[PDB]
């Protein structure tokens, strides 16, 4: 039985360090692309803002066409 | 009341005294300037005298309602919404004010500001602090316990501070929800105790998947400005209303009497008539409570004693009486009806005041007691106003708000995540789940107004 | 008693069968619409195996299950089954009586005329149900959402309606009835995974199919622009270890099958993509109609959760049709439960009695007291 | 030595399922964000064609103008 208690001793540590590994890259991982997320729906929002600028500027310039 | 029960009693004389001593105090409470009143309580209240099995009096406890809904963000230029909101700010030093990031002016703010005006030339605010801070002490709450009340009211104040500038992410139609001022927004979840992040995420964004097994959330999309700040609205106001019950239930724990026990004898008080410049959905209901009290008379000093003849074996015969007025009242409860319209027309988010107001006068202005400009031929009647005959007077209402005034309607979503506070403070303005009120929990809280004065009259019914 | 009343809110499809309690927004009790038997013979005695096995119980436990399907979007294959369906919902979810409070369906439109005295019968002349009604899917989602003037296009699972109503009922029609949603494409994958040593067989995996298709598969922005790109492995394959025991990497086996949604050459059928019988319908109508219609478009059901779903319409469309108003197209927060929504609202209104049929109505005009009120 | 072993093995399995759990939390929160990150960005694609296309047709409404 002490046999059995070893083997599963040492497939238990090393499936922890494992699990410990993937629990950090995974971490790591979420880390890099959250902050690109969040540069990304910035970005975003200031290009929108453009975008209704852009809009209001060339509406604008239709009503002051049909003026002259 | 008194002498007649037999005078001497340490204890019976006891309330004597500081029932006395509450005319300084309870003033302070459930007290608001009407142009009409100075001393207008703004809940309807039941008082309840406590006796033994002698006479003699023992304590008592007290039931609030529903209570108007939109006094607290929307009022006329020279009213107020409650004292509790006035007597901190000009109570606190401005040290304490400035921490959190609070000033002594409500112009300032946001929500107070959308109200319309702030100062009151009948009323004292600053030199009437220090003189309630005694009539504080008097009843039992310390400084220390002074503190712990200016934080709720900071909390809300720190909701009222949190609008939404309009996010230009869509460029036409629809909108997102956005929020520049972090500042003001971060000040609310620091003092809140919550995350910042999810705060706004779910409730900016709410949830919906509860499949028994119970729920998986997260999943949405944004939504209009209109809805946000409606959403937003139902939670300030569904905070206040169960603060208010928590709160004077708390006050009482150590006022009322627990050294004896007994029967009860009840007492009632409520807002009374009034008429303004101008009329609208706030007069309706008030109005409308008149008409149940005058059907409360009527059940009893009228119905109630006539059956009460021919109970004590008396030869009694069917005198005239004038109409049941029951036509009145069947016309707002059973389906086809005021209010059982109204709740129809409120749920079909598109359909605005202006469009349920047609569904008013076309299903009615045939049945007796209405009125409006097309059907009688008056100039009297606005377009955009209505005639609605009382049971004497003839008052004409305006149609503003109406709807998302009445609705109030907060869904799990935007609660649940208020519910989850580890903070003693915030979960205790959610108590443990329906104190004696449970029945069904989704309805709006418009139509739960109609139960809540409906439950009213019931026990009024049944006793003499 | 006192100020309640109690209705209960159902809506059920070929997918789920949303139910609540009583004024509830959102669907309380769900399960998947299964009874089958055991081709295994229940160990017969560690149980008189019965209960085809339903609810959160049958779909717990599929293998053993021989799963058969009832109602396959519209035609129901056998209507014995259903009784045991419906001895599920009110009993072991909502743990209420149907001899108690109201009821409430929903009605998928241009249903057989045999099917609605056969689903009426099933309560009123046997399962005792004081009041009930069956409103018409589509339209409850309208108001719930707040919108007056729309163009619907409902689809959860069982079939897809082009429903243009925006201010009324009952007309010529403008509406189409198609049976190319859900669950038509449950069925294709598994034709196209032979191709790579995949099979899901049976039903009882083919639910698996479902459970995969929720978490990864999309739809391609262009399937021409994205087909070079096919050879980058970054955006296209996705790796997704079977619960069970098997690693499938889809790639291109996410955006083949929905395909098939605006290809319908993929199913034998001449019927073109769902934006050309947009114009079908449209173009049937008023001619001052239109303007407004393009204006709001209301795309609901679960079709419409999809990644990639609501941009590609704003693509296709623009380019051949009137381009003069603002395009756009509305997906609400939850678009697939906008009908729950909705549906919630009508069973706690008042109003809802000049419509609905009441215990005695049944009576005094017999069977056909149905086409009688409603239509 | 066999009590010694099952006692390590008691707390070894403990702190497995507890370093899975943390995994297993981590790599779906990196999921979850990855998927909205992809929407985000998708999202900035599509309006980067609009705003450049709302630029145009604003400088195209101005020579417009200035012909007239
Ligand atoms: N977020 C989602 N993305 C894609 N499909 C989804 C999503 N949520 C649910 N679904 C799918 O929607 C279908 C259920 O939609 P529903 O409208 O309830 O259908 P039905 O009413 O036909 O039963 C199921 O196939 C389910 O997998
Ligand atoms: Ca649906």
């Amino acid at each position: 039985e002490l046999d059995r208690a070893q083997e599963r001793l040492a497939t238990a540590l090393q499936k922890l360090e494992e699990a410990e590994k993937a629990a950090d890259e995974s971490e790591r991982g979420m880390k890099v692309i959250e902050s690109r997320a969040q540069k990304d729906e910035e970005k975003m929002e200031i290009q929108e803002i453009q975008l209704k600028e852009a809009k209001h500027i060339a509406e604008d310039a239709d009503r002051k066409y049909e003026e002259v | 009341l008194t002498f007649v029960s037999s005078n001497q009693s340490p204890n019976g004389e006891r309330i004597s005294k500081m029932l006395l001593d509450s005319n300084p105090l309870l003033e302070a409470f459930g007290n608001a300037k009407t142009l009409r009143n100075d001393n207008s309580s703004r809940f309807g209240k039941y008082m309840e005298m406590q006796f033994n099995a002698v006479g003699s009096p023992i304590g008592g406890k007290i039931t609030n309602y529903l209570l108007e809904k939109s006094r607290v963000v929307g009022r006329t230029q020279g009213e107020r919404s409650f004292h509790i909101f006035y007597q901190m700010l000009k109570g606190l030093s401005q040290s304490k004010l400035d921490e959190l990031g609070l000033t002594p002016n409500a112009p300032a703010y946001e929500y107070l500001k959308k109200s319309g005006c702030f100062d009151v030339s009948t009323i004292d605010d600053s030199g009437e602090f220090k003189i309630i801070v005694k009539a504080m002490e008097t009843l039992g709450l310390k400084e220390s316990d002074q503190n712990s009340i200016w934080r709720i009211l900071a909390a809300i104040l720190h909701i009222g501070n949190i609008t939404f500038a309009e996010a230009a992410e869509q460029r036409t139609g629809t909108t997102t929800v956005k929020v520049s001022d972090t500042k003001s927004l971060a000040a609310a979840a620091s003092c809140l105790k919550t995350d910042q992040q999810s705060l706004s995420i779910a409730l900016c964004y709410r949830s919906i998947s509860t499949g028994v097994g119970k729920r998986c959330e997260v999943i949405s999309v944004p939504m209009d400005c209109n809805q946000a700040a409606y959403s937003r609205d139902a939670l300030a106001k569904a905070l206040y209303e169960r603060l208010f019950n928590w709160l004077v239930s708390k006050i009482n724990t150590i006022i009322n009497c627990t050294t004896e026990k007994g029967p009860v004898i009840g007492i009632l008080d409520i807002y009374g008539f009034e008429v303004f410049q101008n009329n609208s959905f706030e007069q309706l209901n008030i109005n409308f409570c008149n008409e149940k009290l005058q059907q409360l008379f009527i059940e009893l000093t009228l119905k109630s004693e006539q059956e009460e003849y021919v109970r004590e074996g008396i030869e009694w015969k069917n005198i005239e009486y004038f109409n049941n007025k029951p036509i009145c009242e069947l016309i707002e409860k059973k389906p086809i009806g005021l209010i059982s319209l109204l709740d129809e027309a409120c749920l079909i988010a598109k359909s605005t005041d202006q469009t349920f107001l047609d569904s008013i006068c076309k299903q009615f202005e045939k049945n007796p007691h209405l009125q409006s400009y097309v059907v009688s031929k008056d100039r009297s009647i606005g377009d955009t106003c209505f005639r609605l005959k009382h049971y004497a007077g003839d008052v004409t209402y305006d149609v503003r708000g109406f709807l998302d005034k009445n609705k109030d309607t907060l869904f799990g979503d935007l609660i649940s995540s208020m519910q989850s506070s580890s903070d003693p403070l915030v979960q205790g303005l959610f108590p443990p789940t329906r104190p004696e009120d449970s029945k069904k929990r989704p309805e709006t809280a418009g139509s739960q107004f109609r139960n809540a004065m409906n439950a009213l009259i019931t026990t009024l019914l049944a006793c003499s | 008693d006192e100020d309640e009343t109690t209705a209960l809110v159902c809506d059920n499809g070929s997918g789920l069968v949303k139910a609540g309690f009583a004024g509830d927004d959102a669907p309380r009790a769900v399960f998947p619409s299964i009874v089958g038997r055991p081709r295994h013979q229940g160990v017969m005695v560690g149980m008189g195996q019965k209960d085809s096995y339903v609810g959160d119980e049958a779909q717990s436990k599929r293998g053993i299950l021989t799963l058969k399907y009832p109602i396959e979007h519209g035609i129901i294959t056998n209507w014995d089954d259903m009784e045991k369906i419906w001895h599920h919902t009110f009993y072991n979810e909502l743990r209420v009586a149907p001899e108690e409070h109201p009821t409430l369906l929903t009605e998928a439109p241009l249903n057989p005329k045999a099917n609605r005295e056969k689903m009426t019968q099933i309560m009123f002349e046997t399962f005792n149900v004081p009041a009930m009604y069956v409103a018409i899917q589509a339209v409850l989602s309208l108001y719930a959402s707040g919108r007056t003037t729309g163009i619907v296009l409902d689809s959860g699972d069982g079939v897809t309606h082009n429903v243009p109503i925006y201010e009324g009922y009952a007309l010529p029609h403008a509406i189409m009835r198609l049976d190319l949603a859900g669950r038509d494409l449950t069925d294709y994958l598994m034709k196209i995974l032979t191709e790579r040593g995949y099979s899901f067989v049976t039903t009882a995996e083919r639910e698996i199919v479902r459970d995969i298709k929720e978490k990864l598969c999309y739809v391609a922005l262009d399937f021409e622009n994205e087909m070079a790109t096919a050879a980058s492995s970054s955006s296209l394959e996705k790796s997704y270890e079977l619960p069970d025991g098997q690693v499938i990497t889809i790639g291109n086996e996410r955006f083949r099958c929905p395909e098939t949604l605006f290809q319908p050459s993929f199913i034998g059928m001449e019927s073109a993509g769902i934006h050309e019988t947009t114009y079908n319908s449209i173009m049937k109508c008023d001619i001052d109609i239109r303007k407004d219609l393009y204006a709001n478009n209301v795309m609901s059901g679960g079709t419409t959760m999809y990644p990639g779903i609501a941009d590609r319409m704003q693509k296709e469309i623009t380019a051949l049709a009137p381009s003069t108003m603002k395009i756009k197209i509305i997906a609400p927060p939850e678009r697939k439960y906008s009908v729950w929504i909705g549906g919630s609202i009508l069973a706690s209104l008042s109003t809802f009695q000049q419509m609905w049929i009441t215990k005695q109505e049944y009576d005094e005009a017999g069977p056909s007291i149905v086409h009688r009120k409603c239509f």
